[PDB]
């Protein structure tokens, strides 16, 4: 099946470079272009550029050209975007998308880039224990974004609210709530912090 | 560059009604090959952008017939008939005719529905957190409407404003509601010196006693 | 550009 799989969220230092990848599978790689799009709060969507693996040609938005190099490796069906001279303006979610005359039909999942001198800090996960019962999940003191929260390894999806994180004293915090009906039918939040490659499970007990 | 301007900024719609979004290009977006590469995307909460329409008026496979695109010259329109809750999110137009390719600024479609009171829950700091020396008091206000809601903290009956951070979800595409967390973060020292903790949604009240 | 082939 067609899929664009991006590299994980990552942290880079100011002034450094970073290389982000988009592995395309499920089609003949050279027959579609790969474009890159930046999403930053309050700034909508911006087009960065594209590479055409067939020809080797990359096009660049003039606003990005001095900080951006696009490449593609046909042998591995992977497109890359290298950003240089990084600043905090470059912190954003970056997508790749394929295109060959019918629009951006398939997208990558996005990759959050944070540009900062701060260290990676994994989350501390604390239980929020109490017809319908609400339980939850406090995910405190992590850096950088994002974390992902599931319940029961994704087998419990209905009645979940995962709130946006808030930044305080250079660390992020968020909470997740779940609601279920009141046997051996337990409840576990699963927290993943891709930038530290950490996963935590917390089984909620009364 | 070709500037892409969308109207309106915010599009509240009641379920089952029609809606339309306008996209105006600052210059013509006809490619020299004769095609107009005007696309519409929908960014749903927590998802990558999804293609709706390409080449002005061509629905992408899997997109319902309720979505249609039209236009020429510099004014393009996305029409949605019989709006459903799953249609909420941010709609963007895009031109792929003239480099640099450009997106519109986005139109946020939201569902207008009947008012709903929040289901309020409060949680003292867990034992695990307290051992480490921190004290987060957490309150969930779930599945309410409209988005604007006031949360108020009281500590032994006195209003409390310092150390409160609020966070809202995007609109729920099942029931068109909103949810919010309010978190009072104290030092354990401070937490230990007070007994009653209240969160009030406006008045639905939940409290506990410990310290 | 690559769209010339469309
Ligand atoms: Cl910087
Ligand atoms: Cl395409
Ligand atoms: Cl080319």
């Amino acid at each position: 099946q067609v899929q664009l799989q991006q590299s994980a969220a990552e942290l880079a230092r100011p002034g450094a470079s970073v290389k982000m990848s988009c592995k395309a599978s499920g089609y003949s790689f050279t027959t579609y272009t790969i474009h890159w799009v930046k999403q930053r709060p309050g700034q909508g969507l911006e087009w960065i550029g594209y590479i055409n693996p067939s020809s080797g040609y990359a096009a660049y938005n003039q606003n990005f050209k001095d900080e951006t190099t696009l490449t593609a490796d046909p042998s591995s069906s992977t497109a890359y975007m290298e950003l240089n001279s990084l600043t905090s303006e470059d912190s954003a979610v970056y997508y790749c998308a394929r295109e060959k005359f019918y629009g951006y039909d398939y997208w990558g999942q996005g990759a959050t880039l944070t540009v900062s001198s701060a260290s990676t800090t994994p989350p501390s996960v604390y239980p929020l224990a109490p017809s319908m019962v609400t339980l939850g999940c406090l995910v405190k003191g992590y850096f950088p974004e994002p974390v992902t929260v599931t319940w029961n390894s994704g087998s419990l999806s209905s009645g979940v609210h995962t709130f946006p994180a808030v930044l305080q004293s250079d660390l992020y915090t968020l909470s997740s709530s779940v609601t279920v009906p009141s046997p051996s039918q337990t409840v576990t939040c699963n927290v993943a912090h891709p930038a530290s490659s950490t996963k935590v499970d917390k089984k909620i007990v009364p | 560059d070709v500037l892409m301007t969308q109207i309106p900024l915010s599009l509240p719609v009641s379920l089952g009604d029609q809606a339309s979004i306008s996209c105006r290009s600052s210059q013509s977006i006809v490619h020299r090959n004769g095609n107009t590469y005007l696309e519409w995307y929908l960014l749903k909460p927590g998802q990558s952008p999804k293609l709706l329409i390409y080449k002005v008026s061509n629905r992408f496979s899997g997109v319902p017939d309720r979505f249609s695109g039209s236009g020429s010259g510099t004014d393009f329109t996305l029409k949605i008939s019989r709006v459903e809750a799953e249609d909420l999110g941010v709609y963007y137009c895009f031109q792929g005719s003239h480099v640099p390719y450009t997106f519109g600024g986005g139109t946020k479609l939201e569902i207008r529905r009947a008012d709903a009171a929040p289901t309020v829950s409060i949680f003292p700091p867990s034992s695990e957190q307290l051992t480490s020396g921190g004290a987060s008091v957490v309150c969930f206000l779930n599945n309410f409407y409209p988005k604007d809601i006031n949360v108020k903290w009281k500590i032994d009956g006195s209003e409390r404003q310092n150390g409160v951070l609020n966070s809202w979800t995007d609109q729920d595409s099942k029931d068109s509601t909103y949810s919010m967390s309010s978190t009072l973060t104290l030092t354990k020292d401070e937490y230990e010196r007070h007994n009653s903790y209240t969160c009030e949604a406006t008045p639905i009240v939940k409290s506990f006693n410990r310290n | 550009d690559y769209k010339d082939d469309d």
